């Protein structure tokens, strides 16, 4: 498999142990672009400039 | 080592921007690139940002 | 959740150049002269008040 | 000849002469380890690198 | 060979700096697999 890389920006979660769990590409959706401006990975019901 | 440098023959332009001069040997460095050319006597401040 | 905001913000805010070198004082004492290290202190002060 | 260097943190391959000191723990002292310049009190520590 | 396309789905993921950071959540511009991208199978 190839794929090409591109600028982008990701909100990246750290464990306790060091390694990262997960990650969140903000220009992908909505949802995505709403969670890396309130730095978090699980958004309350809202609206949210 | 910049005691050699400073050993080395009379500068006409030592001029260091990010640094100082005398605080060199006292930083720690990622890359160090060195540049050599020649130029003429107005060209030298060309050389510069 | 306010009061918590407030002081986030205030400790990023040390980590802001405000147009110096650097964003860490000891960092620019020993990396500059004290004539040019005052003016990258300055800027890091006007930004801190 | 153009030095270029580029100022970060640790990770460095070039210092100046300076010789070492052999470590120091539970004693607030002053620091430079490898052009990380500080002050604090260094322990062990059981963080996974 | 041969050209089929896929989903990379969340792979592609590493770490950026030489920085140990420990239960925090960081924001990295830098090249990175865009998420659900197509990527060419090569046979
Ligand atoms: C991940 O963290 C857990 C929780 O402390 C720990 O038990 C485990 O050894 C860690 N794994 C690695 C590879 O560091
Ligand atoms: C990758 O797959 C998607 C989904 O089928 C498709 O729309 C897209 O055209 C594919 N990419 C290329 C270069 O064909």
């Amino acid at each position: 498999y190839v794929g090409y890389l591109q600028p982008r920006t990701f909100l990246l979660k750290y464990n306790e142990n060091g390694t990262i769990t997960d990650a969140v590409d903000c220009a992908l959706d909505p949802l995505s672009e709403t969670k890396c401006t309130l730095k978090s990975f699980t958004v309350e019901k809202g609206i949210y400039q | 080592d910049y005691s050699v440098i400073y050993n080395f023959a009379p500068f006409f332009a030592f001029k260091c921007y990010g640094v100082s001069p005398t605080k060199l040997n006292d930083l720690c460095f990622t890359n160090v690139y060195a540049d050599s050319f020649v130029i003429r006597g107005n060209e030298v401040s060309q050389i510069a940002p | 959740n306010h009061n918590a905001q407030a002081l986030n913000t205030l400790v990023k805010q040390l980590s802001s150049k405000f147009g110096a070198i650097s964003s860490v004082l000891n960092d620019i004492l020993s990396r500059l002269d004290p004539p040019e290290a005052e003016v990258q202190i300055d800027r890091l002060i006007t930004g801190r008040l | 000849v153009v030095l270029s260097f580029e100022l970060l943190h640790a990770p460095a391959t070039v210092c100046g002469p300076k010789k070492s000191t052999n470590l120091v723990k539970n004693k607030c002292v002053n620091f430079n380890f490898n052009g990380l310049t500080g002050t604090g009190v260094l322990t062990e520590s059981n963080k996974k690198f | 060979r041969t050209q089929s396309y896929t989903n990379s789905f969340t792979r592609g993921v590493y770490y950026p700096d030489k920085v140990f950071r420990s239960s925090v959540l960081h924001s990295t511009h830098d090249l990175f697999l865009p998420f659900f991208s197509n990527v060419t199978w090569f046979h």
